[PDB]
């Protein structure tokens, strides 16, 4: 027993969001509609494939279709980003079960540069016998970019930790990322540079342990 | 007028146990079967388990069949639910749920309670100062900031000059590690003009080490 | 096997009684008679017998209530039950009920009947589960939940179906030099709380070579869906036509009447009363 539903739909504002759900079990038993916005626990939308809780706007419609049930919502706003997940049971309801979720992106926000700040290594880390470069990368969107290091000219291969992207207060993006040396390491290089791509865009910040 | 809240929920190294409770009020408890739900960070909603009003059936998701135990004292109007072997996979916030009364869904939800499956061990952070740089501000301004580094568990709290300074704060999420530790920095932005007559300092507290640092950061020279 | 579900509710349903009147009569055997009065010996329904009438399942608020008893077998069983909802499906017969021990599980669903005799560990409420399908838009067996294990299978006996699709179906059950006999009838009424008066004699069905003690038997039973939300409540079915009858069978001497068809149509218990006494003594 197990449900099928896209990772992902994007819909334009105003325009009909449909969300699918399938598996076998989906031809047995009716289907239930969730939705879940970041950091607060779902929410009924859809019960028994097509009814609304009274608190659920007419916008949400769902059907139903062999093996396969939709969520469509019609008139979606910036609200309804979201992610929305199926649900059903078993035939002798021993099994509750949900599908892997779907994220509903509403489009029509610009695209946004990453601002990136470097800092090199504090002399405190490094008289500890550490060292660490800290690539700060902020007020992006969409929340999606890749961070390379390198090592003078050469892509370094390991030390390096980053972050998913987070939204920030603004509907923006923040990410940060990492680079861990020895002290030999840093001071052994002409300099270390932050590559942050997205968008297909490059900015590209160095540090270099002269200053 | 319903409510259902967890509790329970906390930092535990793999193998250990940990009990959760849901305290429910404005309904008949004992008419309703419950369910705990859980989610891990970034990733969907998995069933976990559910007990019937009465407790005489019990059900477990096949991930925690045989670690985890579902149980309840509806005297005490609460649901448990007992996590035995806990593995890093169970890391999760934990959700109790009504079951809708006739019917195959969820129809009230609690709060949530965070539970973290992890080997790393507490650890207060190491706080370096990040001396100010023009370089990526904009024109008389400079970004300093303090970079705390391998503590465990989250969260730290980062005010700047015992809060007295917002404007222009940006305290970034932290990277949880290869080691298991967990990494942020935060930075300020400020007039430059103002580097060489206020004195910057970042107040960071990690209570569950019980640690404070304040960091003074000052210009290079 | 299979896992097995706790169904027993705390508050239990409460048994009624009711006479047999005059049912319970069947063919005692094979054998062709035609417009003659004929005396036998042998295990029958006595007329106006003590017969209890028990509701398995209810829905009241909408509260859940089962109960569906384990009950003696004695010397013979007449078991009677009227629905249109195809929720009796059989019957387990035996002694222990448990693995200890042979018993014979009699089952039917839409396309069979299923008879075996085994070394079952039965569930403590055994039941067949039934479901709505909502695409095809009709009910579908979901999952047995009869026994948790069952081995030393001896006997295995497949057919047509005889519980399938107002209307009072009548059995009797005997046990004697290691057959089961099974004997039934099919017919249309219009009473709801009481056996009807009239008289119909029940066809043999299937005489079975099990060979095992019989002790005890539990009727098999098919749930909705609906009833097993983990909730006390279950708004999706009205469940009361969940009932049967039972009586018992005793060792008596009856008359039965065979009209010129073979048919049997009237019946006289010999111990009844005097006025039987006499019409046996007499022989007319
Ligand atoms: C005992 O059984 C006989 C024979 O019936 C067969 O056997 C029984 C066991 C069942 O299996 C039946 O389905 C079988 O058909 C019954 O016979 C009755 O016979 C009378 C006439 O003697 C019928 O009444 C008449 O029927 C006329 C219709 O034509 C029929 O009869 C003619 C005779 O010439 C025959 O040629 C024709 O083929 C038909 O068979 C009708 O016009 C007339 O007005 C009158 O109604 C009666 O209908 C028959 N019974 C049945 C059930 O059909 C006995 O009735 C039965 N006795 C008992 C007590 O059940
Ligand atoms: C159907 O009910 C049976 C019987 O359980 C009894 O009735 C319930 C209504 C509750 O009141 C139970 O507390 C009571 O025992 C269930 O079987 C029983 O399940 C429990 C829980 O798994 C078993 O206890 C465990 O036993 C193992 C050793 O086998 C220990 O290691 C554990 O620490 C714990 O004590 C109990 O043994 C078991 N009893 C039997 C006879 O099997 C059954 O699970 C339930 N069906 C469900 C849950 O749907
Ligand atoms: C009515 O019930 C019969 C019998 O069901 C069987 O016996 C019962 C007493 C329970 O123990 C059931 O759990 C058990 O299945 C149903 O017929 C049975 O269907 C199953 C599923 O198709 C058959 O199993 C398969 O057999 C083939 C043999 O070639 C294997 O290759 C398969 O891997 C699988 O094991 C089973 O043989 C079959 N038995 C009989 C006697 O027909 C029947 O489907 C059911 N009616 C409805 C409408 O569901
Ligand atoms: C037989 O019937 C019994 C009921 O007995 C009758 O009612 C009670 C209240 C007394 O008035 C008594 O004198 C009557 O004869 C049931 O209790 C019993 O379970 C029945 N037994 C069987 C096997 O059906
Ligand atoms: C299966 O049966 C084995 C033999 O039991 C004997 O023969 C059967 C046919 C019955 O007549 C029984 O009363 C006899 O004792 C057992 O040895 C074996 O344990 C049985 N299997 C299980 C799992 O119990
Ligand atoms: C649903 O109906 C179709 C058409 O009759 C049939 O082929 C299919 O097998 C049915 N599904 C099930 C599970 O019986
Ligand atoms: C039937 O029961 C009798 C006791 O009443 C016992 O002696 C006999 O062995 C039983 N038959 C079987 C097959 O176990
Ligand atoms: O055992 C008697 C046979 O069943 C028939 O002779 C009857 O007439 C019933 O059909």
């Amino acid at each position: 027993y197990e449900l099928t539903q896209p990772p992902s739909v994007s819909v334009s504002p105003g325009q009909t969001a449909r969300i699918t759900c399938s598996g076998d079990a989906l031809a047995k038993h009716y289907a239930y509609w969730y939705r879940q916005k970041p950091g607060q626990a779902p929410v009924l939308v859809i019960y028994k494939d097509s009814e609304r809780p009274s608190g659920i706007p007419e916008r949400f419609s769902g059907s139903s279709s062999g093996t396969t049930v939709t969520l469509t919502i019609s008139g979606v706003q910036a609200e309804d980003e979201a992610d929305y997940y199926c649900q059903s049971a078993d035939s002798i309801g021993s099994s509750w079960v949900f599908g892997g979720g779907t994220k509903l992106t509403v489009l029509g926000q610009p695209k946004a540069a990453p601002s990136v700040t470097l800092f090199p290594p504090s002399s405190e880390e490094l008289q500890a016998n550490k060292a660490t470069l800290v690539c700060l990368i902020s007020d992006f969107y969409p929340g999606a970019v890749t961070v390379a290091w390198k090592a003078d000219s050469s892509p370094v291969k390991a030390g390096v930790e980053t972050t998913t992207p987070s939204k920030q207060s603004n509907n923006k993006y923040a990410a940060s990322s990492y680079l861990s040396l020895t002290p030999e390491q840093w001071k052994s290089h002409r300099s270390y540079s932050c590559q942050v791509t997205h968008e297909g865009s490059t900015v590209e910040k160095t540090v270099a342990p002269t200053e | 007028e319903v409510q259902l809240v967890e509790s329970g929920g906390g930092v535990v190294q793999p193998g250990r146990s940990l009990r959760l409770s849901c305290a429910a009020s404005g309904f008949t408890f004992s008419s309703y079967g419950m369910h705990w739900v859980r989610q891990a960070p970034g990733k969907g909603l998995e069933w976990v388990t559910v007990i019937w009003y009465d407790g005489s059936n019990r059900y477990y998701a096949d991930s925690v069949k045989g670690r985890f135990t579902i149980s309840r004292d509806n005297s005490k109007n609460t649901l448990y639910l007992q996590m035995d072997s806990l593995r890093a996979e169970d890391t999760a916030v934990y959700y109790c749920a009504r079951a809708v009364a006739g019917e195959w869904y969820f129809d009230y939800w609690g709060q949530g309670t965070l539970v973290t499956v992890s080997s790393a061990s507490t650890k207060g952070p190491s706080v370096f100062p990040l001396a100010p740089s023009s370089k990526s501000t904009s024109g008389g301004t400079a970004a300093l900031g303090c970079l705390v580094k391998d503590y465990f568990p989250e969260p730290v709290t980062v005010s700047w000059n015992s809060g007295a300074l917002t404007s222009g704060v940006h305290t970034f999420p932290a990277v949880l590690q290869s080691s298991g530790l967990y990494s942020l920095s935060s930075v300020v932005t400020v007039p430059s003009s103002s580097l060489g007559t206020q004195t910057y300092i970042c107040n960071v507290n990690h209570k569950p080490s019980n640690t404070k640092v304040d960091k003074k950061v000052e210009p290079k020279s | 096997g299979t896992q097995c579900v706790n169904l027993t509710t705390r508050t239990q349903l409460p048994p009624a009684y009711t006479n047999s009147f005059t049912r319970g009569v069947y063919y005692p055997d094979k054998v062709f008679r035609s417009s003659v009065l004929h005396s036998t010996q042998d295990l029958f329904l006595p007329f106006f017998s003590n017969v209890t009438w028990f509701h398995a399942i209810h829905v009241s608020n909408g509260t859940k209530r089962f109960d569906n008893p384990v009950l003696p077998f004695n010397d013979g069983v007449y078991f009677a039950s009227t629905e249109k909802s195809n929720i009796i499906r059989g019957w387990i017969f035996g002694t222990t009920l448990d693995s200890k021990t042979q018993s014979l599980l009699i089952v039917n669903n839409a396309t069979n009947v299923v008879i075996k005799v085994c070394e079952f560990q039965f569930c403590n409420d055994p039941f067949l589960g039934v479901y709505y399908h909502k695409n095809n838009k009709s009910w579908m067996e979901s999952e047995f939940r009869v026994y948790s294990s069952a081995n030393n299978c001896t006997f295995e006996y497949v057919s047509q179906p005889f519980l399938m699709d107002k209307n009072l179906r009548e059995f009797v059950f005997k046990n004697i030099d290691g057959y089961f006999k099974i004997y039934s009838k099919h017919t249309p009424i219009n009473l709801v709380r009481d056996l009807p008066q009239g008289f119909s004699a029940l066809e043999p069905l299937v005489d079975l070579p099990i060979g095992i003690n019989i002790t005890r038997f539990q009727t098999l039973l098919a749930l909705h869906r609906s009833y097993l939300t983990p909730g006390d409540s279950s708004s999706g079915w009205t469940a009361g036509a969940a009932a049967y009858y039972v009586g018992y069978l005793q060792p008596r001497t009856f008359l039965l009447k065979y009209n010129e068809n073979g048919t049997i149509t009237d019946a006289v218990d010999c111990a009844l009363d005097p006025l039987s006494e006499t019409k046996c003594t007499a022989k007319s």
